[PDB]
């Protein structure tokens, strides 16, 4: 019977759709 | 027993008809596409709309109502 | 009820070279069958890749 | 002389598919049944290589999933391909169905009572091998499907052991379970190819429920290129809610390995069951509760004998079109109710739906359809 | 029951033979019956002046449907000139199932 | 991380976290400024490290991320013109049936 | 009347059914050369500096 | 009406066993295409729990 905490967002540099991982 | 031969009786009637290879396949598309879904959507977007309209209300209504009792507690939480 | 009979107009759907009434098709006649073809021989190489 | 109209193999598929009498004003909405062959095909082929790897060992079964959408090559498409290919296996029933409750189509006895049987075999399936991933989903949906069967008076506490083989989930049970995900399967096909049998010799119909044997075409080259066509677009839906963005479905409780140690906090199953399932936990009284649950698809083979029309579908029945757009809202605002934890409305409202789902097709339906009979004179 | 008021009521009768369309297509009211076995039998006794025409005009009347367009509007079928002309010949055959059904009972 | 508010209790081995569902959780703080040095010659604020950590993460919880974006791109390319093909076969063949007159004369 | 591609194609190599058939063949083999560079290089371009081919010439060859 | 006769389903089976012309003189050499059709039967079953167990 509490509240909870929702994270936001960050542009993350994967977060595309034809994006890709940073490997270093 | 239903094939091609055998069915129903029709009598007095004609009709007509070309190729495919003696026409063309786009008979001003754009001019005539856009004015039947114009007098199409009228009629019948009054006859799927408003019965899926009322479930909008009902769940605004109910999901304002519990973040209120769930984030505001502390309101009625009297000390 | 018999002689009586003429085909209507099927002017606004023909191709713009055969859409004369003066001049024959016989000489309007590989065009046709070497555009309306295209399409197939392009579609068996797409299934085919 | 001509090949094919002598040879035996082919008397019988040229009667069936390449020539027969075929309406020619029929929707779209004819194409999806179709659809449907092609799902059966991909489900059974895509779904035996797993039982190929997977091992029913109630303490080696997690792990088996684990390392094969690691392991092994094109297992992690495959994996997906089988678990989001009967997310729409799903779609397609909903719209197949409800279709038959706009264009009259079940005055064909036969073909639709052979149907209802085929949903309720394929609704099991998908319970009966979705708790055999292992996980704590898994077990925490077996065991409250369980409980109830088992408040049957005299009958319960017999049947419950048999599938458990002992008390609680061991090797007795992922065992006997994925004994079932086997054969529930080929069963299934062979009440399809009796579904059609029944469609032979009376033909398909149109759209605006009036015979028509004087203008029927054949069915090659016309349906024939239709349908290659519309089949040809599910594979771009599919493959594109797979290989962009395939976690959206579901729900991430499946990664933890099953123990009986924790206990998941907001279970609910996947959203195309939490409508015979918000029926189930709106009301008190267990021996009751599972009865109102199977009440349902058994609705069904009720409803060919309370027609009370004179005309059939309704295209020209623009007053029962209305009763028709509050049954499909009413089965989506009690799809909203179910996932979702017991709040003060919920309760109140989730119970308006389950008793409206009868009142429209029950009392409504067949006393609003004497009072448009009664005004063009029949 | 009333008749001053069923003067309102009969413009509603005019409502709803404007709201299913029906006349839109170029039919008459007859023609949009669903065919069980008392209506298979009471076809097969028309004057073959009237069942060539019901032939024509659902012939016609359906392959507008496959095209997707309607008629001109000065085509429409008019209300009062539509036709009853298959009452007389429905309202014997039921007649007719009814009586052999007192038999066999009683 | 935050130091906990005004009148609440809590356990001796509990240290405060606004994130948790509880509220609190166990995990003595692992993770400050200058714990470790990057040998690639990087400044190492508490920032960078555990945006390093998180996504070295998620990629070994799904590895096939890189592998998937790839045919994904090669599958929208190559159908996207395949399909605009196969509608032409249509229109011929539909096209003989669209150009017919129907006249009746008894 | 100037004649179109068209119709030397037909006169060439479609009213044949056995030319026809073939030329279908053809297109793969000209696909198969053209493609997969097209789609390879639009896709680096797009992410460039970010996978182990543009990082591994700090360590390759010594 | 004779109901085997005008069903659409039972139509099938009349005519494959119940209802063909069959030789009066036929041997027991003739017997064993059934047992076959027995033999074949039972390695399905069998087979069955040898892989469900396995
Ligand atoms: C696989 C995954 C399954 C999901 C597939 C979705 C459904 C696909 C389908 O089968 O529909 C066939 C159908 C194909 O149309 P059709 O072959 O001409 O006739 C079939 C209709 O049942 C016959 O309908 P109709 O032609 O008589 O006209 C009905 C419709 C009008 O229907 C149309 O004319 C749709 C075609 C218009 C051209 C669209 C061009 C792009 C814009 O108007 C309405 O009543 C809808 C209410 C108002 C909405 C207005 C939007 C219209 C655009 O697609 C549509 O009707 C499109 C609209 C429906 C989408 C609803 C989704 C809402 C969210
Ligand atoms: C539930 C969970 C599953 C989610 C699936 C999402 C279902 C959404 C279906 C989308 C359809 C809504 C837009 C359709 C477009 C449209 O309105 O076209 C109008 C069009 C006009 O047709 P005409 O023949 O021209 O009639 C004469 C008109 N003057 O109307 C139609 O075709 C209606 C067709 C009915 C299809 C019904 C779709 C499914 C609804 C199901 C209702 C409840 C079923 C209950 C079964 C539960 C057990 C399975
Ligand atoms: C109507 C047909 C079928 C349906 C609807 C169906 C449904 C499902 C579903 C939903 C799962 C869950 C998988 C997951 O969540 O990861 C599953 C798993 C599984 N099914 Fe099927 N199934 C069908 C046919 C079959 C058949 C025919 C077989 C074998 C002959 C089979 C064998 C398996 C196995 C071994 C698993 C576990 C593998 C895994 O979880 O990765 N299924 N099934
Ligand atoms: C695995 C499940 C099913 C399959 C594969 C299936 C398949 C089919 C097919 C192929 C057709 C004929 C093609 C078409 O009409 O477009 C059809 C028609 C039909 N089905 Fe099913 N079906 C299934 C389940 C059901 C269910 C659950 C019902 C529920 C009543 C049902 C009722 C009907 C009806 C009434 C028709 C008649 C269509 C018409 O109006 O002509 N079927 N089905």
């Amino acid at each position: 019977t509490d509240l909870e905490l929702h994270a936001p967002s960050y542009p993350w540099s994967h977060r595309g759709l034809l994006s890709s991982l940073d490997h270093t | 027993g239903r094939e091609f031969g055998h069915l129903t009786r029709m009598r007095h009637v004609i009709t007509y008809s070309l190729s495919p290879f003696e026409q063309r396949a786009f008979p001003h598309y754009f001019t005539k596409g856009i004015p039947n879904v114009l007098r199409r959507t009228r009629a019948c977007i009054l006859r799927v709309a408003p019965p899926f309209v009322v479930f909008y209300l009902v769940y605004t209504w109910g999901t304002q109502e519990f973040e209120k009792s769930k984030r505001k507690n502390p309101a009625a939480y009297e000390n | 009820s018999h002689t009586d009979i003429r085909v209507p107009d099927f002017s606004d759907y023909r191709r713009a070279e055969v859409l004369d009434s003066t001049k024959s098709s016989k000489e309007s006649s590989d065009a046709r069958k070497g555009f309306s073809y295209l399409i197939t021989a392009t579609t068996t190489v797409g299934v085919a890749y | 002389t001509n090949i094919r109209k002598s040879h035996p193999l082919m008397k019988i598929i040229n009667n069936a598919f390449i020539d027969l009498p075929a309406p020619s004003n029929i929707s779209s909405w004819w194409n999806f049944g179709s659809l449907l062959g092609i799902c059966l095909i991909l489900q059974i082929l895509t779904g035996l290589f797993l039982a190929m790897h997977y091992t029913s060992d109630t303490t080696t079964a997690f792990s088996s999933v684990t390392h094969i959408c690691r392991d092994v090559n094109y297992g992690w498409v495959i994996r997906y391909l089988h678990a989001n290919g009967a997310s729409m296996f799903f779609i397609c029933l909903f719209i197949h169905v409800g279709r038959g409750l706009y264009y009259g189509s079940y005055m064909f006895l036969e073909t639709w009572n052979i149907g209802v049987v085929l949903l309720f075999t394929v609704m099991a399936t998908a319970f009966m091998g979705y708790v055999l991933p292992w996980g704590q989903m898994s077990f925490w949906g077996a065991t409250v499907i369980t409980n109830l069967l088992s408040a049957i008076p005299y009958i319960g506490t017999d049947l419950v052991e048999w599938i458990w083989g002992g008390f609680s989930v061991d090797k007795a049970t992922l065992t006997r379970f994925f004994a079932f995900h086997f054969i529930l399967p080929f069963i299934i096909t062979a009440l399809a190819a009796v579904h059609l049998l029944f469609l032979h010799e009376t033909g398909s119909n149109n759209p605006t429920g009036i015979s028509s044997d004087m203008d029927k075409i054949p069915f090659h080259p016309y349906y024939t290129i239709k349908d290659i066509l519309g089949a040809l677009f599910m594979m771009l839906i599919l493959l594109i809610l797979v290989l962009f963005s395939p976690d959206l479905l579901g729900d991430p409780d499946n990664y933890t390995p099953a123990n009986p140690l924790n206990t998941p906090p907001h279970i609910k199953p996947e959203w195309y069951f939490l409508f015979a399932y918000a029926i189930l936990r709106s009301i008190p009284n267990k021996l009751g509760g599972v009865l109102a649950l199977v009440a349902s698809i058994l609705i069904l083979i009720l409803m060919p004998m309370l027609h009370t029309s004179k005309q059939r579908s309704m295209m020209f029945r623009p007053l029962s079109q209305c009763l028709f757009w509050m049954l499909v809202a009413d089965l989506i605002t009690l799809t909203w109710i179910g996932g979702q934890p017991v709040e003060h409305p919920f309760i109140i409202i989730g119970q308006l739906a389950s008793i409206l789902y009868f009142l429209i097709i029950l009392v409504l339906m067949p006393i609003t359809s004497i009072i448009e009979n009664n005004l063009l004179k029949w | 029951a009333v008749a001053a008021s069923s003067k309102w009521l009969e413009g509603i009768r005019k409502w709803y033979y404007n709201a299913a369309g029906f006349n839109k297509l170029g039919l008459m009211r007859d023609d949009t019956i669903y065919e069980d076995d008392d209506v298979k039998e009471a076809i097969r006794r028309l004057p073959e002046n009237l069942y060539n025409d019901r032939v024509f005009r659902i012939k016609r009347a359906l392959d507008l449907t496959m095209r997707q367009q309607i008629l001109p509007k000065e085509q429409w079928t008019k209300y009062e000139e539509d036709k009853f002309y298959l009452e007389p010949y429905l309202k014997e055959v039921i007649r007719e199932r009814k009586e052999r059904e007192e038999w066999a009972k009683k | 991380y935050c130091e906990p508010p005004t009148g609440v209790s809590l356990r001796e081995g509990l240290y405060f976290n606004p994130y948790f569902p509880g509220q609190a959780i166990a995990m003595a703080p692992p993770i400050y400024n200058e714990v470790l040095e990057f040998d690639d010659g990087t400044p190492a604020t508490m920032s960078q490290v555990a945006k390093d950590v998180c996504t070295f993460l998620r990629w070994a919880s799904e590895p096939e991320h890189d592998h998937r974006k790839r045919m994904g791109l090669k599958m929208l390319m190559m159908m996207g013109l395949l399909l605009p093909l196969v509608y032409a076969m249509k229109r011929h063949k539909w096209s003989v049936l669209k150009s017919r007159k129907l006249a009746y004369r008894p | 009347a100037a004649p179109t591609l068209t119709a030397r194609l037909y006169s060439l190599l479609f009213r044949r059914t056995s030319t026809f058939a073939l030329t279908i063949a053809v297109g793969a083999l000209f696909f198969e050369r053209a493609f997969d560079q097209g789609a390879d290089a639009i896709y680096e371009h797009i992410n460039q500096g970010k996978l182990w081919k543009h990082i591994k010439h700090k360590y390759e060859n010594k």
